[PDB]
């Protein structure tokens, strides 16, 4: 169990750690989060009480270094940093655990909500979507645009998700126009899975990361990516059976976790109605259609 | 974007453009089986691809053999249309290729877009005009070449005959759409109007009769009357 200490909390802020959120008052004696599950990526995220504009946060894996948060009064945000001095970091964190200045990550999770949301998500793949090679952790916020958004403007601050475009030469083999547009199996299996992602685990990892950035930061380009990656599978007549079964589990937990009041903006009516009721895979997502019908029948 | 009455004169500017109408591509006679069920039998069809500035008509004849053994023919017909339009564009010298293709039905947009991916600079546009190009098969010489075809064939016509020697393309298109709207609303009456006077003939190399300017005004007035009548006979007015 690892720890993300805080130098202080100089400004009032709602801090979230994975699916949990808590309020910290201005200059409250707060020195961080302990008992964090080793073996998962994690996200620590922020919404200032003064300016709800810009949700922002950091993806990290405590196996890769000792990370901490300190507020920067010039840039006006809570920044993640790496402390290279291990002996010292452990000594300071100990002092902090002794004074009970750190809040505790809950340990029970019957749901296994976070494992199930991050099953295929790896830090190394996050760091290729979010390029800042000098840090071991990755910053994301509500405003960052995607590479595909930028083709339709600062490249360093972009989300480099894999571009998916159903009316593109990459998607459509010359001479198979009707075939490839109405059945996207070529594009899913040959172009994306065999060619770009290499395997379905990496595909699902990016799909899960895009969803989590949409949910936690309201990142619109990430929501577009999540839906595009769903639609590409559902619109393929030929999908490995293990992938369909796993997709149903992935989406079920995403829909389960999504706040009910964010469905209007984070769920695309067209994609979901096509995927559940019209697509090749309309009958292959039993668990996802069941929670969608129970929680969100209005959208459908 | 969409083409409508506001940007209507754009049709007659000097940017090459084509209308594509697919409503006569997939045609059938629909009959009873010995068991009393209903069945269809496809008949020859055509793609109507028209340059509205010059009158040039690229009439691609769709022979019934292209449907043999195929399923979901109404959907296939949209993709076949788009395949043949793309093939036509590729066959034209670069300086004759269109800058825009306007489809008369919105279901042709995605099939044409996908088939024209190689031509990113050609715009594919819908229209909000309700153009009467379906009535092209009421023109006798066009119907005859379609029904006599024994194999896929492209035939080139000028749908304005020689009118552009005496009128502008805006006026020629307005005459054509009036004629076709009349043929679509009451084909028998429109054909009576066009041929009542046996002294006025259709040249061998033309589609329509050889009317003087004055006779065209009379004809056009008779077509307007027909359309308005039928619209009364229809709605009771
Ligand atoms: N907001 C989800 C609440 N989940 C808890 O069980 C309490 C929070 C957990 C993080 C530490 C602060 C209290
Ligand atoms: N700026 C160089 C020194 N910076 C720190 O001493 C940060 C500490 C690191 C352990 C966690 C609490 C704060
Ligand atoms: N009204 C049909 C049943 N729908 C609900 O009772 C809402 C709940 C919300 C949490 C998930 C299960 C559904």
């Amino acid at each position: 169990m690892n720890t993300v200490p805080f130098t202080s909390a100089p400004i009032e802020v709602t801090i979230g750690i994975d699916q949990y959120s808590f309020n910290v008052k201005e200059n409250q004696p707060f020195h961080g989060i302990k008992d964090i599950p080793i073996g998962h990526v994690h996200v620590i995220h922020f919404q200032h009480a003064d300016n709800s504009s810009m949700r922002y946060g950091y993806w990290f894996d405590c196996r890769m270094g000792n990370f901490y948060i300190q507020y920067d009064p010039k840039d006006g945000l809570y920044k993640m940093m790496e402390e290279r001095d291990g002996a010292k970091f452990e000594n300071i964190v100990h002092n902090f655990k002794e004074r009970q200045m750190m809040v505790s990550y809950p340990k029970i999770d019957e749901d296994d909500t976070w494992y199930n949301l991050t099953e295929f998500v790896q830090m190394d793949k996050i760091r290729k979507i979010v390029r800042k090679d000098e840090n071991q952790f990755s910053y994301v916020d509500s405003s960052m645009t995607t590479v595909q958004e930028n083709e339709l403007s600062d490249p360093a601050h972009s989300l480099n998700y894999t571009v998916i475009n159903f009316k593109s030469r990459e998607a459509i083999r010359p001479g198979h126009e009707m075939e490839d547009f109405l059945d996207k199996s070529y594009y899913l299996n040959t172009v994306m899975l065999q060619g770009i992602f290499k395997n379905s685990s990496n595909y699902f990892g990016e799909l899960q990361f895009a969803f989590l950035n949409a949910m936690f930061f309201g990142n619109y380009g990430s929501s577009l990516q999540w839906h595009a990656m769903i639609e590409l599978i559902c619109s393929s007549a030929t999908v490995p059976k293990h992938m369909l079964d796993k997709l149903d589990e992935i989406l079920y937990y995403q829909i389960k976790t999504l706040p009910e009041q964010y469905s209007d903006i984070l769920l695309n009516e067209r994609v979901w109605n096509i995927c559940l009721y019209s697509s090749f895979q309309k009958n292959s997502l039993h668990n996802t259609e069941k929670i969608m019908e129970n929680k969100y029948p209005e959208l459908l | 974007g969409a083409m409508n009455s506001s940007n209507y004169a754009e049709l007659f500017n000097n940017d090459i453009k084509l209308f594509v109408d697919d409503t006569n591509v997939y045609r059938v006679t629909v009959h009873k089986t010995f068991e009393g069920n209903v069945a269809t039998k496809a008949i020859n069809g055509c793609i109507f691809t028209l340059n509205p500035k010059t009158g040039h008509l690229f009439l691609k004849i769709i022979h019934t053999s292209v449907w043999a053994g195929q399923k979901r023919l109404s959907q296939l017909a949209k993709w076949k249309t788009a395949e043949e339009v793309s093939a036509l564009v590729r066959s034209l010298p670069k300086e004759e290729q269109p800058k825009q293709i306007i489809v008369t039905r919105k279901a042709m947009l995605d099939p044409l877009e996908v088939h024209m991916l190689d031509f990113p600079n050609i715009a594919i546009r819908p229209t909000e005009l309700r153009l009467p190009f379906s009535a092209a098969m009421s023109i006798d010489k066009l119907s005859d070449v379609v029904m006599k075809a024994t194999e896929p064939q492209m035939v080139l016509f000028n749908i304005y005959d020689d009118w552009l020697d005496r009128i502008s393309s805006y006026t020629a298109f307005s005459r054509l759409t009036l004629l076709l709207r009349a043929l679509k609303t009451n084909e028998e009456s429109a054909k009576m109007i066009l041929l009542s006077d046996p002294t006025i003939t259709i040249k061998s190399y033309h589609l329509w009769p050889s009317f003087t300017d004055e006779q065209w005004i009379t004809i056009e007035s008779q077509m307007r009357d027909l359309i308005l009548t039928e619209y009364g006979r229809k709605y009771n007015v």
